[PDB]
C-alpha cells in the first residue's frame, strides 16, 4: 500500500493566476502518477499521465512535474473553466491509491448579495406545514450569515442551508436558507424577517414579510 | 470514440444485492485492465477493485474486500461489480475505467443504499428592475430530481441547490430564476420537476 498526500485542501485563486498543486507519495513511485479533474457532478477527465505528459486535448495551461516522491499539478494562467477538483493518483502498486483531491476556487471582486423572502405559497399551507425560503442571489465570497427574526425572535436548528457551485460565466454562489414550522406555529406569529451578514454589506440586511399581508 | 457506459444503478435495502455492469465500445477489453472506482456523496474518489479479463485475476479494496465480487466476459466486452451485503457506507456515484493511466471513464450510475422507500416531491411556487422566482420541491427519495424552467428554454440566471436530506429521511431543494420584472406577465413561468425514482412528473405554473 502506498499513500499519496495531497495538499492544498482548498485554494482560491484569480483568472489568469499561476496555480500550484503538490500530491507527496509515501514510498517512490517512479513515474507512475496521473492527474484528473473532476467537475460538479461529472466523472474525472485524465489532464497527465506517466507523471508529466499532457493528455490528448487538454489546454497547453495545464504542465505536470516530478521531484523523487513530489509531484506538482501547474495550470499557467487559470481559465473559468477550470474551476473543478483535482486528484493525484499513484498505479506504482496495488492498490492505486487517489489523493484526497483538491478544490479550485475561482477568487473574484467582492459581490453584495441580492436578497429576496418568499412566504410559504397558499398550496403548502393546506398540507399543514410552511417553509419561509429566503434567497441571497450573486455574491462572492462564500461565507454569509442568515439569522431568522420570526416574531423578532432568533431561531436555532429549525433552518436548512444549501448553497449553488460557483457559476462558469459570474463566479458568485447563490445561497438558500429555509425556516421549517408547523401550519399551527407558523399561523401564531405576525413578522417574518431574514436578516443577513456578508463582507460586501456595510451593515447586515433584512428583508421581512407580515404573514398573509400581500 | 472510445466509451464505456455503465448500467443497473438504483435505490437498494441495505444487505441487498445489486449488479453494476460496464459495456466498452471502441476498444477489446482482453486489451486492458477494468476497475471500478467509486465517490459517495461530497466526498472523494475511491478505488473499489480490478481485473484483468483475459485471465480473470481481481484486486480489492479492503472496504470491499469478501463483498463485493468483479468479474468480466471477453465475448461481451463487458466489465461486472456483483455488489453484495451492501451497506449505508457504499452509497456512491459508481463509474468504470479502464487503463498509463485511467484515460476512459463511464458517465457513472447512482447507487443509494437506504430502508426508506420511493416518495415522489411535493412542487410549490415561490411568487415574486429585477424579480426572483422558483419551485419548492419537498419530500422526495431518492435522489436525484430534475427541475427545468419553460421545457428548458430559460436557463440564464437559473438556480438549482443541492437537495438537502432532512430530518425525516426525505430530500428537499428549491430552483429559483431571476428576471426583469418588465418581462412578468409577457413570459409564462413553469418548473419542470421529474422524479424518475417514482415515476413521477409534475409541471408548476409560478406567478404572483
Amino acid at each position: 500500500d502506498i499513500q499519496m498526500t495531497q495538499s492544498p485542501s482548498s485554494l482560491s485563486a484569480s483568472v489568469g493566476d499561476r496555480v500550484t498543486i503538490t500530491c507527496r507519495a509515501s514510498q517512490d513511485v517512479n513515474t507512475a502518477v496521473a492527474w484528473y479533474q473532476q467537475k460538479p457532478g461529472k466523472a474525472p477527465k485524465l489532464l497527465i499521465y506517466s507523471a508529466s505528459f499532457l493528455y490528448s486535448g487538454v489546454p497547453s495551461r495545464f504542465s505536470g512535474s516530478r521531484s523523487g516522491t513530489d509531484f506538482t499539478l501547474t495550470i499557467s494562467s487559470l481559465q473559468p473553466e477550470d474551476f473543478a477538483t483535482y486528484y493525484c493518483q499513484q498505479h506504482y502498486t496495488t492498490p492505486p491509491t487517489f489523493g484526497q483531491g483538491t478544490k479550485v476556487e475561482i477568487k473574484r471582486t467582492v459581490a453584495a448579495p441580492s436578497v429576496f423572502i418568499f412566504p410559504p405559497s397558499d398550496e403548502q399551507l393546506k398540507s399543514g406545514t410552511a417553509s419561509v425560503v429566503c434567497l441571497l442571489n450573486n455574491f462572492y465570497p462564500r461565507e454569509a450569515k442568515v439569522q431568522w427574526k420570526v416574531d423578532n425572535a432568533l431561531q436555532s436548528g429549525n433552518s436548512q442551508e444549501s448553497v449553488t457551485e460557483q457559476d462558469s460565466k459570474d463566479s458568485t454562489y447563490s445561497l438558500s436558507s429555509t425556516l421549517t414550522l408547523s401550519k399551527a406555529d407558523y399561523e401564531k406569529h405576525k413578522v417574518y424577517a431574514c436578516e443577513v451578514t456578508h463582507q460586501g454589506l456595510s451593515s447586515p440586511v433584512t428583508k421581512s414579510f407580515n404573514r398573509g399581508e400581500c | 470514440e472510445v466509451q464505456l457506459v455503465e448500467s443497473g444503478g438504483g435505490l437498494v435495502q441495505p444487505g441487498g444485492s445489486l449488479r453494476l455492469s460496464c459495456a466498452a465500445s471502441g476498444f477489446n477489453i482482453k486489451d486492458t485492465y477494468i476497475h471500478w472506482v467509486r465517490q459517495a456523496p461530497g466526498k472523494g474518489l475511491e478505488w473499489v477493485a480490478r481485473i484483468y479479463p483475459t485471465n480473470g485475476y481481481t484486486r480489492y479494496a479492503d472496504s470491499v474486500k469478501g463483498r463485493f465480487t468483479i468479474s468480466a466476459d471477453t465475448s461481451k466486452n463487458t466489465a461486472y461489480l456483483q455488489m453484495n451485503s451492501l451497506r449505508a457506507e457504499d452509497t456512491a456515484v459508481y463509474y468504470c475505467s479502464r487503463w498509463y493511466a485511467m484515460d476512459y471513464w463511464g458517465q457513472g450510475t447512482l447507487v443509494t443504499v437506504s430502508s426508506a422507500s420511493t416518495k415522489g416531491p411535493s412542487v410549490f411556487p415561490l411568487a415574486p428592475g429585477t424579480a426572483a422566482l422558483g419551485c419548492l420541491v419537498k419530500d422526495y427519495f431518492p435522489e436525484p430530481v430534475t427541475v427545468s424552467w419553460n421545457s428548458g428554454a430559460l436557463t440564464s440566471g437559473v438556480h438549482t441547490f443541492p437537495a438537502v436530506l432532512q430530518s425525516s429521511g426525505l430530500y428537499s431543494l428549491s430552483s429559483v430564476v431571476t428576471v426583469p420584472s418588465s418581462s412578468l406577465g409577457t413570459q409564462t413561468y413553469i418548473c419542470n420537476v421529474n422524479h424518475k425514482p417514482s415515476n413521477t412528473k409534475v409541471d408548476k405554473k409560478v406567478e404572483p
